[PDB]
RNA sequence: UUAAGAGUUAAACCUAGCCAACGAUCCAUAAUCGAUAAUGAAAGUUAGAACGAUCACGUUGACUCUGAAAUAUAGUCAAUAUCUAUAAGAUACAGCAGUGAGGAAUAUUGGACAAUGAUCGAAAGAUUGAUCCAGUUACUUAUUAGGAUGAUAUAUAUAUAUAUAUAAAUUGAUUAAAAAUAAAAUCCAUAAAUAAUUAAAAUAAUGAUAUUAAUUACCAUAUAUUUAUAUGGAUAUAUAUAUAUUUUAAUAGUCCUGACUAAUAUUUGUGCCAGCAGUCGCGGUAACACAAAGAGGGCGAGCGUUAAUCA
C-alpha cells in the first residue's frame, strides 16, 4: 500500500534528488506521482527505459521509505586516487616521479 | 526421428505397425521370412530388418540399440523367451496408444502425443518417448479415436459425385420394380433365401446436376433425400466432425484388430490401463508381433553383439 | 601413379599419393597429407587431401564428393 | 564405473563421516579391559621381552589410551554461566538464546553418541552369545547320534 | 560470514535448474569442493501445483532432506549457518528467533508440525 | 547366398502379360488389385473377405495359407469368388476343404506365421459392473474376484478404474452416439471372456508466503549428492524423466 | 638447531660398512589417482580432457622478514624480456575477455552481482571476470523435424458385387522389371506467428537470464467432477442479439552394392589407360570392382575418412 508523503520528501521530485546515483533523469519516468512510483514493479520500470542498476535501486530505497529505514544516497564505492591495488605499485611509482 | 519413407513399398514387402491398406497386403502376401541357403550374417541381417521394419521403425538404430535391453523377462509347452527381444518398446505411450487401437499406426499415435490428445493419469503428456509403469492409466481425446478407428471424411465434391451415383442407381432400381415388379419381388426374396401397391411406394428421385450445385452445401443436403440417406450429403452428416460422420468403422479394421494381454481398454472412454509388461508364457508372448520365434532369435543375436 | 614428396610441419619428408582423375598439385604447393598407404607404390604410405590447402578437389565428381573434394 | 561395482553402484564420493568423539569413553568397559589386559608376550604378541633392552631415546611402550569422559568433556567444553543474574540488554538476551542452544544441542549430540557406543557394544555382546549356544545346539544334536554307540570300532570312525 | 567452519549451500545440478547440497565446509574452500560433511539436500523449485489444486488449496512444497542430529552437533560446535541456510534452519525449528535479523522480522496460517 | 527378393506373393496370381506400352504397370500392383477385387464408385472393396469387421464376435484374421491367396468373396451369400480367364469373379471349381477345417486356436492368431500370438479375450460389460459391485459396494478383495472368475488382480483393478471413469464419463454425458457405436463395433470383433518411519517437519506458514518448507530426516554418509559422480549428460546412456506438470527434464 | 626423530643441515670423534642380475647407479620419459571416462564376458588394458581428491608451479635461480605454517604470485639480489617516469623505477595475463606465433585443431576484448559463496564494515551497505547467465562452435548427447487417405478423367440411364462407353496414361521394360503409394489430389492436425495472460528460480525487498517457461485461443464466475450447461463484460452483423468469434505450415544429407559385407532391373563410357583398393584383388571390348545412368542397401543431422584406445 502506498505510504504518506513525509515533509522532508514532499514529493517524487524530492525523493529522487535524495536517492541520488543520477536518479534525477527519471523525473519524466515517473511524472510525479506517488502512486505510480509505489505501485511500479520491475517489469514496469524495465519496459519504461529505466536501466538495471536504476531500478533495482530505486525499488530498494522504495522498499526502504515503505519501511521508514533512511533512504540517503549510498555513494558507490570508487577505486583509490593511487588506483587499484594491483595497480597502485605502477601508479604510485610514476606519480611520485613525475610530481 | 526417422522420416516416414517408402513405409508400404510393395517390392520390399516390409510389415508397418499400422493398419495400411498397403500394409494388409504386405503382411498378407508375405508368406513367412525366407532363412534357408544363408549365412549366419546373412540370417541375422534378414531377421533384423523384417524385425525393426516392424517394431520401432521410427527410432534411429543407435537409439534402439541403447534402448536395446539384453535381458528377457518371463513367468507343457515351450515358453517363447526370445518374442521379448523388443518387449522394451511396449512400454512407450506411442506403442501402447497404437496396442490400445487408440491410433491407426504408431506415427498416428506420435502425432496424436505430440498434438496434446493424450493424458496419463490425468496428466497431459506430450512425448512419445514417455515409458508407461505397470497400472498407470492412459486416455485419448475420443475425436482423435474416432478419426483414427473411424473411415475417412470425403470432401464435399466427392461425395456429391457419389451422391448423384447413388441417386441414378435408385431411380434404375424404381425404374426396373415398376415396370416389372414380378420378377424383381422373386429376385428378392432369392436372394434373401405378393402386393401391387410395394411398386406404387417407390419414387424417383430428381437427377442433380453438380455444376450448379457446386459450393453450397446446405443446398445439397436439403435436396438429397434417399430412402438410406435422408437430407445429407454422402458421409457428412454434420460436416464439423474429423471422420465419416455417420460412424462406420475403416475399412481392413479386422486383419489388425488385436486384443493386448498387457492393456485393459474401455473404448467408451478413450480409456486405457497398462496392466504390466509383456511376458512369455508357456506357449504364448505377449509381444505382437507378425513374425516367428527363429526370427526374433536372430534379431536378438545381431542387437546383442551390435552386428559384429 | 601420381604421387609427390611432401616435407611436413614437424620436418618429416613422405611421400604421399594423390588419388582422383585429375591433380593441381605442383612444387611450392602446400598440401594436407593424412594416413594411408598406395598399395602397389612401395614407399607411399601416405595420401593427399583433395579439395583441402592448395590441392583442389577432382573436377567433375559425382560419387563420393566428399572422398575428393568435390562441391555440388 | 567399473570400480563403483565395490561400493553399492554409488558413483562419487561423500567426505569421510567424522566421529563425534574421537577418543574411547571411560563407559567402554571392554576397551579399556582390552587396553589393560596384559600384553601377549613374545613375537606372535606386540611388546618388548623383559630381558631385551630397548634404544635409548624411545620409549618401551605406547602411549596409553586417553579415556574421554563425557561428564568432565561436557564440563570442561561447555560450562554453564556462574553469574545467572543479569539486567536487560538488546543483544545480550539474544546471545544468551544462542549461547543455550550450542550447549543443549552440544551436550545432547555427547550424551547421544555414548549411549549409541554402548548399545553396539551389547548388540554385539547378543550376538556372540547367541553364537554360543548355537554350538551347544549342535552338541546336543551330536550326542542323540552317538548316543548310538555299540563300541564296535568303524570306518567313518578311523 | 564469521569462523573457520560454516554451514553453507554448494551448488549442484545443471544449467538453470539448480540444487543445493547443505554442507558444512571451510571457509577457505571453494564453494563446490568437497566439504567437512554433506548435511543435507534442498530443492528450490517449489512442487508444482495443479489449478484444481489450487482451489484445494494446498501450498507448493520445497523440498530439503537434512541430517537433524549432526547438524544441531555442529550448531554446538561452532559451526556459523550462513543467512540461507540460517533461515533454512530456523524454518526447521533447529535455530529459533534469536537467529534472526532486522530485515527478515506475519499472521500465522499454519504451525509448524513434527510427524512420522 | 543372398539377393534382393522382391515380395512376389508366395500364392499363385495371374501375372501381366503383354502391356500397352503406356500402362506402365507393375505384377506386385496387379497382385494387389486382385487380392483387393473392384473397388466401389464410393471407394469401397466389398468383394474382399476383410473389408467389413465381423460381428458374430469371432474374429476375421488373414489366412493366405489356408485360402491360398483367393481373399474374395460374394458380399452377402460370403460363398467364395475366383478370378476368371474372362475376367469375371465366379465359383471356384473345388472348394479348399482347409478353409472350412480350421483349427480353433488358428481363428484366434492374428498373423498367420507366429502362433505364439494370439488375441485376448474381451470383458462383457454385465462382468464388468459385476466386478464394479463386488468390489466396491461388497468390499471384496482383489484376491477373492480374482480367483472367482479366473481373472489376474491387476486387470481386476484396471477394471474397477475403467468401471468408475466410465460412470463418470455416462454422469457427464461424455459418451456420445459415435462413441457408443464404436465400443458396441469394436465388443462384436472380439472373443468373449467366459467367467466359468521417517521423522518429518512440515514447516511454519506465513502471510504472503507462497511456499511450506518440508524437512525429511536423513543420514550422514547417505544423504547429498555426490562429489566426483560420473556425468552422463553427453553419453548415450544419458538419464531422462519427466516432471509432476509431465514436462521433460534431465535426471 | 626445531615444537619434534633422524648424517636433514653445521661441528667433533669412532667403526667399515650400505645398495645391487628379484636389476643398484646412470640415462630417457612422465604430474598422480578415484565410487571419473573408454573398452572387454571378465582378469585386466588405455586416458588422467570433463566431475572430484593430492601435489607442484604463477617468467628463471638463491636467500631473508613476517608468521603457527612461505625459500610466499611478498621483499632483496641477480638472470631474461620489455616499457618510461631514467629511478637503491615498473611490468612479466599458466585470473577473465582478447591479440600474435605454433598447430590438423579448441570460442566473447559479453550481462549481472538476481541466486550460491568470499572480503570489509557495528550496521546501512560496498567490492567480487569466484559464481551465475548469455554469445560462438553439430565437439558430444537427447527430443522434435506431419499423420490418415490416395493409382486416372469425363458421358449415359431401405436399395445396395452398379454396368457400360470413350479418352488419356512420365522414366525403364514386355512380365515375376520395376521406379511407385512414390507423386498429385483429398481429410485432419499441430509448430511458428498474432493476441491476451503468466509462474518459478527469492523473497522483507532485490530477476542478469528475459522478446522467461507454461496455459487459452475472446474474458471472467458458478456448480459438477479435464469435460459440460448456465450468469455477466467482449463481438461485427443484420435487425439490446438468432448468429459466429486470429491464422496456420513442412523442411536431408553422406557412404556403398565381386567376396569378407547388407545391396539381381538392368545399361552406357573406358580399354592393364584413366583409375579403384582395409585384405583377396579389378581394369587388354563381355568391367557386378574404374567414371556414370537406372534400380537397390546402410547410417541419418549427420555420413565418410584419417589419427588413436579397448576387444
Ligand atoms: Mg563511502
Ligand atoms: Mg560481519
Ligand atoms: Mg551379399
Ligand atoms: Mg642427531
Ligand atoms: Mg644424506
Ligand atoms: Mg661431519
Ligand atoms: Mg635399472
Ligand atoms: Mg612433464
Ligand atoms: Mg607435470
Ligand atoms: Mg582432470
Ligand atoms: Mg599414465
Ligand atoms: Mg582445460
Ligand atoms: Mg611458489
Ligand atoms: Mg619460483
Ligand atoms: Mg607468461
Ligand atoms: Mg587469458
Ligand atoms: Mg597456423
Ligand atoms: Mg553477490
Ligand atoms: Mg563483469
Ligand atoms: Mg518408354
Ligand atoms: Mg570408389
Ligand atoms: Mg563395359
Ligand atoms: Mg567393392
Ligand atoms: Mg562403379
Ligand atoms: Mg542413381
Ligand atoms: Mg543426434
Amino acid at each position: 500500500t502506498i505510504p504518506k508523503p513525509s515533509d522532508q520528501v514532499p514529493d517524487v521530485d524530492a525523493f529522487l534528488n535524495k536517492i541520488g546515483r543520477n536518479c534525477n533523469e527519471l523525473k519524466d519516468t515517473f511524472e510525479n506521482n506517488w502512486n505510480n512510483l509505489f505501485q511500479w514493479d520491475s517489469k514496469i520500470l524495465k519496459e519504461k527505459g529505466v536501466n538495471i542498476q536504476q531500478r533495482k535501486y530505486i525499488l530498494k530505497q522504495v522498499h526502504n521509505y515503505r519501511n521508514n529505514r533512511p533512504i540517503h544516497e549510498i555513494k558507490l564505492g570508487k577505486k583509490s586516487f593511487f588506483g587499484g591495488e594491483r595497480k597502485r605499485k605502477a601508479f604510485t611509482a610514476k606519480w611520485k616521479a613525475e610530481n | 526421428p526417422r522420416k516416414a519413407n517408402l513405409l508400404k513399398s510393395l517390392a520390399r514387402g516390409r510389415v508397418r505397425t499400422s493398419f495400411n491398406k498397403y500394409n494388409l497386403f504386405n503382411l498378407y502376401k508375405k508368406g513367412g521370412v525366407d532363412l534357408k541357403s544363408k549365412s549366419l550374417y546373412q540370417q541375422k541381417w534378414t531377421a533384423k530388418q523384417e524385425t525393426r521394419a516392424y517394431h520401432g521403425e521410427h527410432l534411429t538404430e543407435k537409439r534402439w540399440q541403447t534402448v536395446f535391453k539384453p535381458k528377457l523377462d518371463s513367468v507343457i509347452k515351450e515358453t517363447p523367451f526370445l518374442l521379448q527381444t523388443f518387449a522394451v518398446l511396449e512400454k512407450r505411450l506411442d506403442f501402447a496408444l497404437f496396442r490400445a487401437m487408440f491410433a491407426s499406426s504408431v506415427r498416428q499415435a506420435r502425432q496424436f502425443i505430440l498434438h496434446g490428445n493424450v493424458r496419463v493419469n490425468g496428466v497431459k503428456i506430450k512425448h512419445p518417448s514417455y515409458t508407461l509403469k505397470p497400472g498407470d492409466m492412459f486416455s485419448v481425446k475420443p475425436d482423435k479415436v474416432l478419426e483414427a478407428l473411424g473411415a475417412k471424411k470425403p470432401s464435399f465434391q466427392e461425395a456429391l459425385k457419389i451422391d448423384k451415383t447413388q441417386i441414378v442407381l435408385w431411380n434404375k432400381y424404381v425404374k426396373e420394380a415398376k415396370t416389372e415388379p414380378k420378377e424383381v419381388w422373386e429376385k428378392k426374396l432369392e436372394n434373401f433365401e405378393f402386393d401391387p401397391k410395394w411398386a406404387k411406394n417407390l419414387k424417383y428421385h430428381d437427377p442433380i446436376k453438380l455444376s450448379e450445385l457446386e459450393g453450397d452445401e446446405p443446398k445439397a443436403r436439403k435436396l438429397i433425400n434417399l430412402p438410406w440417406q435422408k437430407n445429407y450429403v454422402y458421409g457428412r452428416q454434420d460436416p464439423k466432425k474429423p471422420f465419416f460422420t455417420p460412424w462406420k468403422p475403416r475399412p481392413f479394421l479386422s486383419p489388425f484388430a488385436i486384443l493386448p494381454h498387457h492393456l485393459e481398454i474401455s473404448f467408451k472412454t478413450c480409456h486405457a490401463v497398462y496392466l504390466r509388461d509383456p511376458v512369455a508364457r508357456p506357449g504364448q508372448s505377449e509381444v505382437i508381433s507378425p513374425f516367428d520365434v527363429p526370427v526374433h532369435e536372430r534379431a536378438y543375436m545381431y542387437y546383442l553383439r551390435n552386428g559384429k | 601413379r601420381k604421387a609427390c614428396r611432401v616435407r611436413l610441419t614437424n620436418g618429416n619428408v613422405v611421400s604421399a599419393y594423390i588419388p582422383g582423375e585429375g591433380h593441381d598439385a605442383q612444387e611450392h604447393s602446400i598440401v594436407y597429407v593424412r594416413g594411408g598407404r598406395c598399395q602397389d607404390l612401395p614407399g607411399v604410405k601416405y595420401h593427399v587431401i583433395r579439395g583441402a590447402g592448395d590441392l583442389s578437389g577432382v573436377v567433375n565428381r559425382i560419387s563420393s564428393r566428399s572422398k575428393y573434394g568435390a562441391k555440388k | 564405473g567399473k570400480g563403483a561395482a565395490k561400493y553399492g553402484f554409488k558413483s562419487g564420493v561423500f567426505p569421510t563421516t567424522r566421529s563425534i568423539l574421537k577418543s574411547p569413553t571411560t563407559k567402554q568397559t571392554d576397551i579399556i579391559n582390552k587396553v589393560k589386559s596384559p600384553k601377549p608376550k613374545g613375537v606372535l604378541g606386540i611388546g618388548y621381552a623383559k630381558g631385551v633392552k630397548h634404544p635409548k631415546g624411545s620409549h618401551r611402550l605406547s602411549p596409553k589410551v586417553n579415556f574421554i569422559d563425557v561428564d568432565n568433556l561436557i564440563a570442561k567444553t561447555v560450562a554453564e554461566p556462574q553469574s545467572i543474574k543479569s539486567s536487560n540488554g538488546s543483544a545480550q538476551k539474544v546471545r544468551l538464546q544462542k549461547a543455550e542452544l550450542r550447549r543443549k544441542f552440544l551436550i545432547e549430540a555427547f550424551r547421544k553418541e555414548e549411549a549409541r557406543l554402548l548399545h553396539k557394544h551389547e548388540y554385539l555382546q547378543k550376538r556372540t552369545k547367541e553364537l554360543e549356544k548355537a554350538k551347544e545346539l549342535e552338541l546336543e544334536k551330536l550326542n542323540k547320534e552317538k548316543s548310538s554307540d555299540l563300541t564296535i570300532m568303524t570306518l567313518d570312525k578311523m | 560470514t564469521c569462523g573457520l567452519v560454516r554451514i553453507r549451500l554448494a551448488r549442484f545440478g545443471r544449467k538453470n535448474s539448480p540444487v543445493y547440497n547443505i554442507v558444512v565446509a571451510n571457509s577457505r574452500k571453494a564453494r563446490d569442493a568437497k566439504p567437512i560433511e554433506v548435511l543435507g539436500t534442498y530443492v528450490p523449485v517449489p512442487s508444482p501445483v495443479t489449478k484444481r489444486e489450487l482451489k484445494r488449496g494446498v501450498v507448493p512444497i520445497k523440498d530439503v532432506k537434512l541430517d537433524f542430529d549432526r547438524t544441531k552437533y555442529w550448531i554446538g560446535v561452532g559451526a556459523q549457518p550462513s543467512e540461507t541456510v540460517t533461515k533454512l534452519l530456523r524454518k526447521a525449528g533447529i535455530l529459533n528467533d534469536a537467529w534472526a535479523t532486522s530485515k527478515n522480522s506475519r499472521k500465522v496460517v499454519f504451525e509448524r508440525m513434527e510427524t512420522l | 547366398f543372398s539377393r534382393r527378393r522382391i515380395a512376389y506373393p508366395f500364392y499363385p496370381f495371374k501375372k501381366l502379360g503383354r502391356q500397352h506400352p503406356k500402362k506402365h504397370d507393375t505384377n506386385l500392383k496387379t497382385a494387389m488389385r486382385q487380392f483387393l477385387g473392384p473397388k466401389n464408385y464410393k471407394g469401397e472393396y466389398v468383394m474382399n473377405k476383410y473389408f467389413t469387421v465381423p460381428t458374430n464376435h469371432v474374429p476375421n484374421y488373414i489366412k493366405p495359407d489356408l485360402e491360398r491367396g483367393q481373399s474374395l468373396e460374394h458380399p452377402v451369400t460370403k460363398k467364395p469368388l475366383q478370378l476368371r480367364y474372362d475376367g469375371t469373379l465366379g465359383p471356384p471349381p473345388v472348394e479348399n476343404k482347409r478353409l472350412q477345417n480350421i483349427f480353433k486356436d488358428r481363428l484366434l492368431q492374428p498373423f498367420p506365421s507366429n502362433p505364439h500370438c494370439k488375441t485376448n479375450y474381451v470383458l462383457s460389460p454385465q462382468l464388468k459392473q459385476s466386478i464394479f459391485e463386488e468390489i466396491t459396494v461388497e468390499g471384496l478383495s482383489a484376491q477373492q474376484v480374482s480367483q472367482k472368475y479366473g481373472l489376474k488382480i491387476p486387470r481386476v483393478e484396471a477394471i474397477v478404474k475403467l468401471v468408475s471413469v466410465e460412470n463418470s464419463w455416462n454422469r457427464r454425458n461424455r459418451v456420445s452416439s459415435d462413441l457408443k457405436t464404436m465400443d458396441e463395433t469394436l465388443y462384436r470383433m472380439f472373443p468373449v471372456f467366459d467367467s466359468d518411519n521417517t521423522k518429518v517437519i512440515y514447516g511454519e506458514l506465513v502471510e504472503g508466503e507462497r511456499s511450506q518448507y518440508k524437512f525429511t530426516n536423513a543420514k550422514v554418509g547417505k544423504v547429498g549428492y555426490r562429489y566426483g559422480s560420473g556425468n552422463r549428460d553427453n553419453k548415450k546412456d544419458r538419464r531422462i524423466g519427466f516432471n509432476k506438470l509431465g514436462q521433460m527434464v534431465y535426471i
